[PDB]
Protein backbone atom coordinates (compact mmCIF):
# COMPACT_ATOMS: atom_id res chain seq x y z
CA UNK A 1 0.00 0.00 0.00
CA UNK A 2 1.63 3.15 -1.39
CA UNK A 3 1.02 6.82 -0.61
CA UNK A 4 -0.87 7.09 -4.12
CA UNK A 5 0.29 10.53 -5.11
CA UNK A 6 2.07 9.49 -8.59
CA UNK A 7 5.66 11.48 -8.87
CA UNK A 8 5.08 12.80 -12.19
CA UNK A 9 2.22 13.05 -14.09
CA UNK A 10 0.23 9.91 -15.51
CA UNK A 11 -2.03 11.23 -17.59
CA UNK A 12 -0.93 11.90 -21.47
CA UNK A 13 -1.94 14.42 -23.48
CA UNK A 14 -3.08 12.72 -26.03
CA UNK A 15 -5.46 9.78 -24.57
CA UNK A 16 -8.35 12.18 -26.10
CA UNK A 17 -6.98 11.11 -30.18
CA UNK A 18 -6.12 7.27 -28.80
CA UNK A 19 -9.78 7.45 -27.40
CA UNK A 20 -11.74 8.82 -29.97
CA UNK A 21 -9.29 6.09 -32.51
CA UNK A 22 -10.50 2.83 -30.82
CA UNK A 23 -14.37 4.43 -30.91
CA UNK A 24 -13.70 4.66 -34.92
CA UNK A 25 -12.07 1.72 -35.91
CA UNK A 26 -13.92 -0.59 -33.43
CA UNK A 27 -15.98 -3.36 -35.11
CA UNK A 28 -18.97 -3.75 -32.60
CA UNK A 29 -19.86 -2.42 -29.69
CA UNK A 30 -18.89 -5.15 -27.08
CA UNK A 31 -21.12 -5.39 -24.14
CA UNK A 32 -19.56 -4.07 -20.80
CA UNK A 33 -20.69 -2.09 -16.32
CA UNK A 34 -20.65 1.56 -15.36
CA UNK A 35 -20.55 2.01 -11.80
CA UNK A 36 -24.13 3.16 -11.01
CA UNK A 37 -23.72 3.86 -6.64
CA UNK A 38 -19.93 4.98 -6.11
CA UNK A 39 -19.43 8.11 -3.17
CA UNK A 40 -20.14 10.72 -4.98
CA UNK A 41 -17.14 12.79 -5.69
CA UNK A 42 -15.64 13.71 -8.83
CA UNK A 43 -11.71 13.18 -7.46
CA UNK A 44 -11.67 10.76 -5.07
CA UNK A 45 -14.41 8.72 -7.68
CA UNK A 46 -12.48 9.23 -11.07
CA UNK A 47 -9.90 6.98 -9.55
CA UNK A 48 -12.41 4.14 -8.76
CA UNK A 49 -14.02 4.69 -11.90
CA UNK A 50 -10.83 4.52 -13.74
CA UNK A 51 -9.59 1.08 -12.24
CA UNK A 52 -12.99 -0.05 -13.01
CA UNK A 53 -12.25 0.90 -16.59
CA UNK A 54 -8.74 -0.54 -16.25
CA UNK A 55 -9.89 -4.08 -15.65
CA UNK A 56 -12.37 -3.97 -18.69
CA UNK A 57 -9.65 -3.25 -21.17
CA UNK A 58 -7.68 -5.61 -19.98
CA UNK A 59 -10.88 -8.24 -20.39
CA UNK A 60 -11.54 -6.91 -23.94
CA UNK A 61 -7.91 -7.69 -24.79
CA UNK A 62 -8.71 -11.32 -24.35
CA UNK A 63 -11.80 -11.51 -26.08
CA UNK A 64 -11.19 -9.08 -29.13
CA UNK A 65 -9.95 -10.90 -32.54
CA UNK A 66 -6.13 -10.17 -33.83
CA UNK A 67 -6.88 -7.05 -35.76
CA UNK A 68 -8.41 -5.48 -32.96
CA UNK A 69 -5.62 -6.36 -30.01
CA UNK A 70 -3.15 -3.68 -30.90
CA UNK A 71 -5.83 -0.83 -30.87
CA UNK A 72 -7.22 -2.25 -27.60
CA UNK A 73 -3.84 -2.52 -25.64
CA UNK A 74 -3.12 0.87 -27.09
CA UNK A 75 -5.64 2.04 -24.39
CA UNK A 76 -4.99 -0.07 -21.88
CA UNK A 77 -1.65 1.63 -21.68
CA UNK A 78 -2.65 4.86 -21.20
CA UNK A 79 -4.49 3.70 -18.15
CA UNK A 80 -2.54 1.29 -16.82
CA UNK A 81 -1.18 3.56 -14.33
CA UNK A 82 -3.78 2.65 -11.59
CA UNK A 83 -2.48 -1.06 -11.28
CA UNK A 84 0.60 0.51 -9.10
CA UNK A 85 -1.15 1.43 -6.65
CA UNK A 86 -2.74 -1.30 -4.35
CA UNK A 87 -6.93 -0.92 -4.76
CA UNK A 88 -8.97 -3.08 -2.45
CA UNK A 89 -11.24 -5.50 -4.15
CA UNK A 90 -14.42 -4.02 -5.42
CA UNK A 91 -17.10 -4.04 -2.20
CA UNK A 92 -20.43 -5.96 -2.40
CA UNK A 93 -22.19 -3.18 -2.28
CA UNK A 94 -21.11 -1.99 -5.97
CA UNK A 95 -23.66 -1.93 -8.14
CA UNK A 96 -23.40 -1.30 -12.12
CA UNK A 97 -25.22 -1.17 -15.21
CA UNK A 98 -24.63 -3.10 -18.41
CA UNK A 99 -23.41 -0.71 -21.38
CA UNK A 100 -21.26 -0.33 -24.63
CA UNK A 101 -18.19 0.01 -25.24
CA UNK A 102 -18.56 3.47 -26.71
CA UNK A 103 -19.71 4.50 -23.71
CA UNK A 104 -16.80 3.05 -21.48
CA UNK A 105 -14.42 4.53 -23.75
CA UNK A 106 -16.60 8.20 -23.57
CA UNK A 107 -16.75 7.90 -19.89
CA UNK A 108 -12.67 6.55 -19.51
CA UNK A 109 -11.39 9.86 -21.48
CA UNK A 110 -13.87 12.05 -19.14
CA UNK A 111 -11.77 10.97 -16.01
CA UNK A 112 -8.81 11.26 -16.98
CA UNK A 113 -9.57 14.85 -17.94
CA UNK A 114 -11.20 15.21 -14.63
CA UNK A 115 -8.07 13.61 -12.60
CA UNK A 116 -5.31 14.60 -15.02
CA UNK A 117 -4.58 18.52 -12.93
CA UNK A 118 -4.94 16.66 -9.45
CA UNK A 119 -3.02 13.54 -9.62
CA UNK A 120 0.38 14.26 -8.86
CA UNK A 121 -0.97 17.39 -6.28
CA UNK A 122 -3.05 15.52 -3.51
CA UNK A 123 -2.27 11.98 -1.67
CA UNK A 124 -4.68 9.50 -2.34
CA UNK A 125 -3.47 6.72 -0.23
CA UNK A 126 -7.02 7.07 1.39
CA UNK A 127 -8.64 6.33 -2.04
CA UNK A 128 -7.27 2.46 -2.01
CA UNK A 129 -11.01 1.23 -0.81
CA UNK A 130 -13.52 1.90 -3.21
CA UNK A 131 -16.79 3.12 -1.31
CA UNK A 132 -20.20 3.19 -2.09
CA UNK A 133 -23.03 5.79 -2.00
CA UNK A 134 -26.56 5.11 -2.93
CA UNK B 1 23.11 59.34 -61.44
CA UNK B 2 19.97 57.92 -60.56
CA UNK B 3 19.14 54.42 -59.55
CA UNK B 4 15.42 53.05 -59.85
CA UNK B 5 15.04 49.80 -57.60
CA UNK B 6 11.90 47.62 -58.52
CA UNK B 7 11.30 45.52 -55.41
CA UNK B 8 13.84 43.17 -53.28
CA UNK B 9 15.91 43.00 -56.50
CA UNK B 10 19.48 41.66 -56.52
CA UNK B 11 21.88 43.50 -59.05
CA UNK B 12 25.40 44.60 -58.94
CA UNK B 13 26.74 48.43 -58.59
CA UNK B 14 30.49 48.14 -57.52
CA UNK B 15 32.02 49.03 -60.55
CA UNK B 16 35.65 49.46 -61.37
CA UNK B 17 37.51 52.41 -62.19
CA UNK B 18 41.25 52.19 -63.12
CA UNK B 19 42.93 53.66 -59.75
CA UNK B 20 45.90 51.51 -59.02
CA UNK B 21 48.19 52.36 -55.96
CA UNK B 22 48.05 54.06 -52.48
CA UNK B 23 44.19 54.41 -52.80
CA UNK B 24 41.76 53.70 -49.93
CA UNK B 25 38.64 54.26 -49.45
CA UNK B 26 35.16 53.96 -47.16
CA UNK B 27 31.47 54.12 -47.95
CA UNK B 28 29.19 56.69 -46.70
CA UNK B 29 25.61 55.20 -46.42
CA UNK B 30 22.02 57.24 -45.97
CA UNK B 31 22.83 59.06 -42.96
CA UNK B 32 25.62 56.17 -41.49
CA UNK B 33 29.03 55.17 -41.90
CA UNK B 34 29.97 51.58 -43.62
CA UNK B 35 33.09 50.04 -43.65
CA UNK B 36 34.64 48.12 -46.50
CA UNK B 37 38.09 47.13 -47.58
CA UNK B 38 38.49 47.44 -51.50
CA UNK B 39 40.99 45.82 -54.14
CA UNK B 40 43.94 48.12 -55.72
CA UNK B 41 39.72 50.01 -57.10
CA UNK B 42 36.45 48.24 -56.28
CA UNK B 43 34.82 48.22 -53.30
CA UNK B 44 31.30 45.96 -51.97
CA UNK B 45 28.38 48.37 -53.45
CA UNK B 46 26.44 45.12 -55.16
CA UNK B 47 23.20 43.70 -53.76
CA UNK B 48 20.90 41.15 -53.06
CA UNK B 49 17.44 41.95 -52.21
CA UNK B 50 17.37 45.63 -51.87
CA UNK B 51 15.27 45.60 -48.79
CA UNK B 52 12.62 48.88 -48.65
CA UNK B 53 15.11 50.44 -46.18
CA UNK B 54 17.93 49.69 -48.22
CA UNK B 55 17.55 53.05 -50.50
CA UNK B 56 19.26 56.33 -50.61
CA UNK B 57 22.30 58.66 -50.77
CA UNK B 58 25.46 56.60 -50.90
CA UNK B 59 28.97 58.59 -51.18
CA UNK B 60 32.25 57.05 -51.91
CA UNK B 61 35.24 59.02 -51.46
CA UNK B 62 39.33 58.05 -51.44
CA UNK B 63 41.93 59.12 -48.56
CA UNK B 64 45.15 59.43 -48.92
CA UNK B 65 44.08 63.41 -52.49
CA UNK B 66 40.27 63.73 -51.62
CA UNK B 67 37.65 63.22 -54.35
CA UNK B 68 34.07 62.35 -53.42
CA UNK B 69 31.24 60.26 -55.63
CA UNK B 70 27.75 60.59 -55.25
CA UNK B 71 24.50 58.22 -55.95
CA UNK B 72 20.98 58.10 -55.51
CA UNK B 73 19.04 55.10 -54.82
CA UNK B 74 15.23 55.33 -55.52
CA UNK B 75 12.49 52.94 -55.17
CA UNK B 76 4.39 51.06 -54.51
CA UNK B 77 4.20 47.09 -55.47
CA UNK B 78 3.57 46.10 -51.93
CA UNK B 79 5.98 43.16 -51.45
CA UNK B 80 6.55 41.83 -47.86
CA UNK B 81 8.24 39.06 -47.00
CA UNK B 82 9.12 37.90 -43.07
CA UNK B 83 10.42 34.65 -40.95
CA UNK B 84 7.71 33.07 -39.57
CA UNK B 85 7.40 33.53 -35.74
CA UNK B 86 6.10 30.36 -33.49
CA UNK B 87 3.07 30.74 -31.24
CA UNK B 88 1.34 28.35 -28.40
CA UNK B 89 -2.45 27.60 -29.02
CA UNK B 90 -4.71 29.70 -27.17
CA UNK B 91 -6.59 27.59 -24.45
CA UNK B 92 -5.33 24.45 -26.09
CA UNK B 93 -1.83 22.50 -25.62
CA UNK B 94 -0.69 22.64 -29.60
CA UNK B 95 1.54 24.69 -31.49
CA UNK B 96 0.46 27.34 -34.79
CA UNK B 97 2.68 28.57 -37.02
CA UNK B 98 2.19 32.49 -38.07
CA UNK B 99 4.18 34.33 -40.68
CA UNK B 100 4.10 38.12 -41.29
CA UNK B 101 3.86 38.75 -45.41
CA UNK B 102 2.31 39.65 -48.07
CA UNK B 103 -0.03 37.73 -49.14
CA UNK B 104 -0.65 34.98 -46.41
CA UNK B 105 1.91 32.32 -47.26
CA UNK B 106 1.06 28.55 -46.81
CA UNK B 107 3.06 26.98 -44.60
CA UNK B 108 4.12 23.50 -43.95
CA UNK B 109 5.42 21.28 -40.83
CA UNK B 110 8.43 18.48 -40.73
CA UNK B 111 9.44 15.97 -38.58
CA UNK B 112 11.93 13.74 -39.72
CA UNK B 113 11.41 10.11 -38.61
CA UNK B 114 14.52 8.74 -38.97
CA UNK B 115 17.64 8.51 -36.75
CA UNK B 116 19.25 11.57 -38.55
CA UNK B 117 18.17 14.99 -39.66
CA UNK B 118 13.34 15.40 -49.06
CA UNK B 119 12.15 13.10 -46.66
CA UNK B 120 9.22 12.49 -44.13
CA UNK B 121 5.52 13.53 -44.69
CA UNK B 122 4.58 17.18 -44.79
CA UNK B 123 1.48 18.48 -43.11
CA UNK B 124 0.21 21.94 -44.14
CA UNK B 125 -2.32 22.84 -41.30
CA UNK B 126 -0.49 25.73 -39.32
CA UNK B 127 -2.24 24.28 -35.89
CA UNK B 128 0.44 21.12 -35.14
CA UNK B 129 -0.69 19.00 -31.92
CA UNK B 130 1.76 16.38 -32.72
CA UNK B 131 5.14 17.08 -31.90
CA UNK B 132 7.16 14.80 -30.25
CA UNK B 133 11.07 14.94 -31.12
CA UNK B 134 12.28 14.64 -34.72
CA UNK B 135 13.44 18.15 -36.06
CA UNK B 136 10.62 20.90 -36.28
CA UNK B 137 10.42 22.68 -39.49
CA UNK B 138 8.46 25.76 -40.28
CA UNK B 139 8.82 27.28 -43.86
CA UNK B 140 6.28 30.03 -45.91
CA UNK B 141 5.40 30.19 -49.32
CA UNK B 142 4.57 33.68 -50.22
CA UNK B 143 4.26 36.21 -53.58
CA UNK B 144 8.12 37.38 -53.12
CA UNK B 145 9.91 33.62 -52.70
CA UNK B 146 10.22 31.86 -49.73
CA UNK B 147 11.10 32.76 -45.99
CA UNK B 148 12.24 29.41 -43.78
CA UNK B 149 12.05 29.22 -40.00
CA UNK B 150 13.82 26.37 -37.84
CA UNK B 151 11.96 25.56 -34.25
CA UNK B 152 14.93 24.75 -32.37
CA UNK B 153 14.28 21.61 -29.69
CA UNK B 154 17.27 19.94 -27.68
CA UNK B 155 16.81 16.07 -27.52
CA UNK B 156 17.76 15.01 -23.99
CA UNK B 157 17.33 11.16 -25.03
CA UNK B 158 20.95 11.71 -27.12
CA UNK B 159 24.59 12.13 -27.00
CA UNK B 160 26.11 15.94 -26.29
CA UNK B 161 27.11 17.93 -28.69
CA UNK B 162 30.10 19.22 -26.48
CA UNK B 163 30.28 21.92 -28.81
CA UNK B 164 28.74 24.80 -26.34
CA UNK B 165 25.33 24.99 -28.33
CA UNK B 166 24.17 28.13 -29.15
CA UNK B 167 20.92 30.16 -30.37
CA UNK B 168 21.33 34.39 -31.07
CA UNK B 169 17.38 35.83 -31.26
CA UNK B 170 16.33 39.06 -32.87
CA UNK B 171 14.90 41.66 -29.82
CA UNK B 172 11.09 41.48 -29.77
CA UNK B 173 10.47 37.74 -31.99
CA UNK B 174 10.09 35.32 -29.71
CA UNK B 175 12.47 32.61 -27.93
CA UNK B 176 11.24 28.95 -27.53
CA UNK B 177 13.37 25.69 -26.21
CA UNK B 178 12.01 22.30 -26.28
CA UNK B 179 13.44 18.96 -24.71
CA UNK B 180 12.48 15.46 -26.71
CA UNK B 181 12.64 13.40 -23.60
CA UNK B 182 12.75 9.76 -23.67
CA UNK B 183 12.33 7.49 -21.06
CA UNK B 184 11.35 3.58 -20.19
CA UNK B 185 9.08 4.70 -17.10
CA UNK B 186 6.39 7.77 -16.61
CA UNK B 187 8.13 8.96 -13.40
CA UNK B 188 10.27 11.33 -15.45
CA UNK B 189 10.32 15.76 -15.27
CA UNK B 190 12.04 18.23 -17.09
CA UNK B 191 12.72 21.61 -15.58
CA UNK B 192 13.97 24.55 -17.10
CA UNK B 193 16.53 26.90 -15.23
CA UNK B 194 18.97 30.00 -16.13
CA UNK B 195 21.67 29.67 -14.16
CA UNK B 196 20.22 27.44 -11.28
CA UNK B 197 17.12 29.82 -11.03
CA UNK B 198 13.18 28.40 -11.82
CA UNK B 199 12.27 29.59 -15.36
CA UNK B 200 9.35 32.25 -14.86
CA UNK B 201 6.02 31.72 -14.34
CA UNK B 202 4.67 32.71 -17.81
CA UNK B 203 7.21 29.46 -19.63
CA UNK B 204 6.13 26.17 -18.35
CA UNK B 205 4.39 24.52 -21.05
CA UNK B 206 3.93 20.71 -20.75
CA UNK B 207 3.17 17.96 -23.37
CA UNK B 208 3.95 14.56 -22.19
CA UNK B 209 2.65 11.81 -25.40
CA UNK B 210 2.95 8.19 -24.43
CA UNK B 211 4.45 6.19 -27.53
CA UNK B 212 6.02 2.08 -27.70
CA UNK B 213 5.82 -0.62 -25.08
CA UNK B 214 4.66 1.05 -21.79
CA UNK B 215 7.07 4.14 -22.50
CA UNK B 216 6.28 8.09 -22.04
CA UNK B 217 8.06 10.55 -24.03
CA UNK B 218 7.72 14.39 -22.50
CA UNK B 219 8.22 17.54 -23.36
CA UNK B 220 9.06 20.85 -21.61
CA UNK B 221 9.00 24.05 -23.62
CA UNK B 222 10.84 27.35 -22.44
CA UNK B 223 7.91 30.48 -24.22
CA UNK B 224 9.30 34.13 -24.14
CA UNK B 225 7.07 35.93 -26.17
CA UNK B 226 9.04 39.63 -25.81
CA UNK B 227 12.35 39.03 -25.65
CA UNK B 228 15.05 41.95 -25.04
CA UNK B 229 18.42 42.42 -23.28
CA UNK B 230 17.24 40.63 -19.68
CA UNK B 231 17.00 37.19 -20.72
CA UNK B 232 20.48 36.93 -22.63
CA UNK B 233 22.16 34.11 -20.76
CA UNK B 234 22.99 30.96 -20.55
CA UNK B 235 19.70 28.09 -20.11
CA UNK B 236 20.22 24.59 -19.25
CA UNK B 237 17.37 22.18 -19.21
CA UNK B 238 18.14 19.20 -16.40
CA UNK B 239 16.11 16.26 -16.01
CA UNK B 240 15.03 14.04 -13.01
CA UNK B 241 16.51 10.47 -14.75
CA UNK B 242 18.43 12.20 -17.85
CA UNK B 243 21.24 14.10 -17.31
CA UNK B 244 22.03 18.38 -17.83
CA UNK B 245 22.08 19.51 -21.51
CA UNK B 246 22.91 23.35 -21.80
CA UNK B 247 22.17 25.94 -24.64
CA UNK B 248 23.39 29.59 -24.34
CA UNK B 249 21.11 32.39 -25.58
CA UNK B 250 22.07 35.68 -26.48
CA UNK B 251 20.04 38.81 -27.89
CA UNK B 252 20.94 41.46 -30.29
CA UNK B 253 18.71 44.64 -30.43
CA UNK B 254 19.55 44.45 -34.76
CA UNK B 255 21.94 41.52 -36.20
CA UNK B 256 25.39 40.14 -36.45
CA UNK B 257 27.29 38.81 -39.16
CA UNK B 258 30.84 37.56 -37.93
CA UNK B 259 33.82 35.86 -40.68
CA UNK B 260 37.40 35.07 -39.62
CA UNK B 261 38.84 36.46 -42.97
CA UNK B 262 41.25 34.16 -44.62
CA UNK B 263 44.94 35.08 -46.16
CA UNK B 264 43.21 36.18 -49.88
CA UNK B 265 46.27 34.68 -52.07
CA UNK B 266 46.82 31.57 -53.12
CA UNK B 267 49.37 29.95 -55.56
CA UNK B 268 47.06 26.92 -56.49
CA UNK B 269 48.89 24.18 -58.65
CA UNK B 270 47.57 22.54 -61.94
CA UNK B 271 44.31 20.18 -60.69
CA UNK B 272 44.78 19.53 -57.00
CA UNK B 273 40.94 20.00 -56.33
CA UNK B 274 41.53 23.00 -53.86
CA UNK B 275 38.86 25.11 -52.74
CA UNK B 276 37.33 28.91 -50.91
CA UNK B 277 35.42 28.14 -47.99
CA UNK B 278 34.28 30.91 -45.90
CA UNK B 279 33.81 30.35 -42.22
CA UNK B 280 30.92 32.76 -41.60
CA UNK B 281 28.20 32.49 -38.14
CA UNK B 282 25.46 34.71 -38.56
CA UNK B 283 22.19 35.92 -37.73
CA UNK B 284 19.41 36.05 -39.58
CA UNK B 285 19.50 33.83 -42.73
CA UNK B 286 22.51 34.45 -44.61
CA UNK B 287 21.60 35.00 -48.20
CA UNK B 288 25.02 34.55 -49.98
CA UNK B 289 26.32 34.34 -54.00
CA UNK B 290 29.24 33.86 -54.84
CA UNK B 291 30.35 36.90 -57.89
CA UNK B 292 33.25 35.91 -60.83
CA UNK B 293 33.39 38.31 -63.61
CA UNK B 294 29.03 38.14 -63.99
CA UNK B 295 29.14 34.37 -62.47
CA UNK B 296 25.74 33.74 -59.92
CA UNK B 297 26.08 30.92 -58.05
CA UNK B 298 24.39 30.88 -54.53
CA UNK B 299 25.87 28.58 -51.78
CA UNK B 300 24.59 26.38 -48.71
CA UNK B 301 24.85 27.35 -44.92
CA UNK B 302 32.64 21.13 -36.06
CA UNK B 303 29.26 22.85 -34.94
CA UNK B 304 30.89 26.22 -33.59
CA UNK B 305 29.78 27.35 -36.63
CA UNK B 306 28.16 26.76 -40.55
CA UNK B 307 30.75 27.77 -43.18
CA UNK B 308 30.41 27.49 -46.88
CA UNK B 309 32.66 26.54 -49.91
CA UNK B 310 33.08 27.21 -53.54
CA UNK B 311 34.37 24.88 -55.30
CA UNK B 312 33.58 25.75 -59.43
CA UNK B 313 37.50 26.71 -59.98
CA UNK B 314 37.48 24.73 -62.83
CA UNK B 315 41.30 26.09 -62.92
CA UNK B 316 39.62 29.63 -64.07
CA UNK B 317 42.16 32.39 -62.10
CA UNK B 318 41.32 35.70 -60.84
CA UNK B 319 39.58 37.21 -58.30
CA UNK B 320 36.61 35.60 -56.68
CA UNK B 321 33.90 37.53 -55.08
CA UNK B 322 32.16 36.35 -51.73
CA UNK B 323 29.05 38.54 -50.77
CA UNK B 324 26.38 37.72 -47.47
CA UNK B 325 23.60 40.08 -47.13
CA UNK B 326 21.51 39.33 -44.57
CA UNK B 327 17.67 41.00 -43.56
CA UNK B 328 19.92 43.63 -41.54
CA UNK B 329 23.55 43.63 -42.13
CA UNK B 330 25.92 43.24 -45.15
CA UNK B 331 29.24 41.82 -45.96
CA UNK B 332 31.62 41.17 -48.36
CA UNK B 333 35.07 38.55 -49.08
CA UNK B 334 37.07 39.04 -52.39
CA UNK B 335 39.75 36.30 -52.76
CA UNK B 336 42.74 35.86 -55.06
CA UNK B 337 43.65 32.81 -56.65
CA UNK B 338 46.22 32.06 -59.87
CA UNK B 339 46.93 29.43 -62.12
CA UNK B 340 50.18 27.59 -61.74
CA UNK B 341 50.77 27.03 -65.31
CA UNK B 342 53.93 28.97 -66.02
CA UNK B 343 54.45 29.88 -69.63
CA UNK B 344 55.14 29.89 -73.21
CA UNK B 345 55.44 32.78 -74.81
CA UNK B 346 54.35 33.21 -78.13
CA UNK B 347 52.36 36.51 -78.21
CA UNK B 348 55.25 39.18 -79.57
CA UNK B 349 53.55 42.35 -80.87
CA UNK B 350 54.97 42.92 -84.34
CA UNK B 351 55.93 46.87 -84.11
CA UNK B 352 57.94 49.01 -87.00
CA UNK B 353 58.44 51.68 -84.88
CA UNK B 354 62.02 51.50 -83.64
CA UNK B 355 61.90 48.57 -81.52
CA UNK B 356 59.03 45.08 -81.80
CA UNK B 357 57.52 44.63 -77.70
CA UNK B 358 57.59 40.99 -77.82
CA UNK B 359 55.55 39.98 -74.63
CA UNK B 360 55.13 36.57 -72.69
CA UNK B 361 51.90 35.58 -70.67
CA UNK B 362 50.51 33.93 -68.72
CA UNK B 363 50.23 33.67 -64.38
CA UNK B 364 51.26 34.45 -61.77
CA UNK B 365 55.47 33.25 -62.12
CA UNK B 366 56.20 34.31 -65.08
CA UNK B 367 59.65 36.47 -66.39
CA UNK B 368 60.31 37.57 -70.21
CA UNK B 369 64.28 37.29 -70.85
CA UNK B 370 66.39 36.77 -74.30
CA UNK B 371 71.36 31.39 -80.82
CA UNK B 372 73.73 33.47 -78.57
CA UNK B 373 73.10 35.71 -75.83
CA UNK B 374 72.51 39.06 -76.67
CA UNK B 375 73.15 41.99 -74.09
CA UNK B 376 71.35 45.52 -73.66
CA UNK B 377 67.45 45.40 -73.28
CA UNK B 378 64.00 47.37 -73.44
CA UNK B 379 61.11 47.49 -70.87
CA UNK B 380 61.43 44.75 -67.62
CA UNK B 381 57.24 45.45 -66.92
CA UNK B 382 57.14 45.31 -63.39
CA UNK B 383 53.41 46.27 -62.52
CA UNK B 384 50.87 45.99 -59.77
CA UNK B 385 48.44 43.15 -60.21
CA UNK B 386 44.70 44.48 -59.95
CA UNK B 387 44.40 47.48 -62.12
CA UNK B 388 40.76 47.46 -63.48
CA UNK B 389 39.36 45.76 -66.66
CA UNK B 390 39.77 46.09 -70.06
CA UNK B 391 41.59 44.08 -72.51
CA UNK B 392 41.80 39.83 -72.37
CA UNK B 393 44.66 38.36 -71.16
CA UNK B 394 48.16 39.91 -69.53
CA UNK B 395 51.57 39.46 -70.39
CA UNK B 396 55.09 40.70 -69.39
CA UNK B 397 56.74 42.93 -72.07
CA UNK B 398 60.69 42.70 -71.81
CA UNK B 399 62.11 44.05 -76.05
CA UNK B 400 62.86 46.77 -77.25
CA UNK B 401 66.63 47.15 -78.76
CA UNK B 402 67.90 48.99 -81.33
CA UNK B 403 71.05 46.49 -82.69
CA UNK B 404 70.61 45.47 -86.21
CA UNK B 405 70.11 41.38 -85.75
CA UNK B 406 67.80 40.57 -88.94
CA UNK B 407 65.28 38.14 -88.74
CA UNK B 408 65.44 36.42 -85.00
CA UNK B 409 62.35 38.18 -83.20
CA UNK B 410 62.95 38.03 -79.30
CA UNK B 411 60.89 36.24 -76.30
CA UNK B 412 62.11 33.70 -74.29
CA UNK B 413 60.24 32.68 -70.61
CA UNK B 414 61.84 31.48 -68.18
CA UNK B 415 60.17 30.57 -64.88
CA UNK B 416 60.45 27.60 -62.10
CA UNK B 417 57.93 25.46 -63.99
CA UNK B 418 60.19 25.66 -67.42
CA UNK B 419 61.16 27.49 -70.41
CA UNK B 420 59.67 28.46 -73.66
CA UNK B 421 60.18 31.10 -77.07
CA UNK B 422 58.60 32.67 -79.58
CA UNK B 423 59.20 33.34 -83.44
C1 LIG C 1 9.52 -3.64 -24.91
O1 LIG C 1 9.91 -3.20 -23.61
C2 LIG C 1 11.19 -3.73 -23.19
C3 LIG C 1 11.46 -3.18 -21.81
O2 LIG C 1 11.49 -1.76 -21.81
C4 LIG C 1 12.27 -3.35 -24.21
O3 LIG C 1 13.45 -4.09 -23.91
C5 LIG C 1 11.83 -3.68 -25.63
O4 LIG C 1 12.80 -3.22 -26.56
C6 LIG C 1 10.47 -3.04 -25.95
N1 LIG C 1 10.04 -3.38 -27.30
C7 LIG C 1 10.16 -2.55 -28.33
C8 LIG C 1 9.66 -3.06 -29.65
O5 LIG C 1 10.66 -1.43 -28.22
C1 LIG D 1 14.07 41.86 -15.98
O1 LIG D 1 12.93 41.05 -15.65
C2 LIG D 1 12.55 41.08 -14.26
C3 LIG D 1 11.35 40.17 -14.11
O2 LIG D 1 10.26 40.61 -14.91
C4 LIG D 1 12.26 42.52 -13.84
O3 LIG D 1 12.02 42.57 -12.44
C5 LIG D 1 13.44 43.43 -14.20
O4 LIG D 1 13.14 44.78 -13.86
C6 LIG D 1 13.77 43.33 -15.69
N1 LIG D 1 14.91 44.17 -16.01
C7 LIG D 1 14.95 44.96 -17.09
C8 LIG D 1 16.22 45.73 -17.30
O5 LIG D 1 14.01 45.04 -17.87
Amino acid sequence: TQDCSFQHSPISSDFAVKIRELSDYLDQDYPVTVASNLQDEELCGGLWRLVLAQRWMERLKTVAGSKMQGLLERVNTEIHFVTKCAFQPPPSCLRFVQTNISRLLQETSEQLVALKPWITRQNFSRCLELQCQP
Amino acid sequence: AAVEVDVSASITLQVLVDAPGNISCLWVFKHSSLNCQPHFGVVSMVILKMTETQAGEYLLFIQSTNYTILFTVSITLLYTLRRPYFRKMENQDALVCISESVPEPIVEWVLCDSQGEPAVVKKEEKVLHELFGMDIRCCARNELGRECTRLFTIDLNQTPQTTLPQLFLKVGEPLWIRCKAVHVNHGFGLTWELENKALEEGNYFEMSTYSTNRTMIRILFAFVSSVARNDTGYYTCSSSKHPSQSALVTIVEKGFINATNSSEDYEIDQYEEFCFSVRFKAYPQIRCTWTFSRKSFPCEQDNGYSISKFCNHKHQPGEYIFHAENDDAQFTKMFTLNIRRKPQVLAEASASQASCFSDGYPLPSWTWKKCTEEITEGVWNRKANRKVFGQWVSSSTLNMSEAIKGFLVKCCAYNSLGTSCET
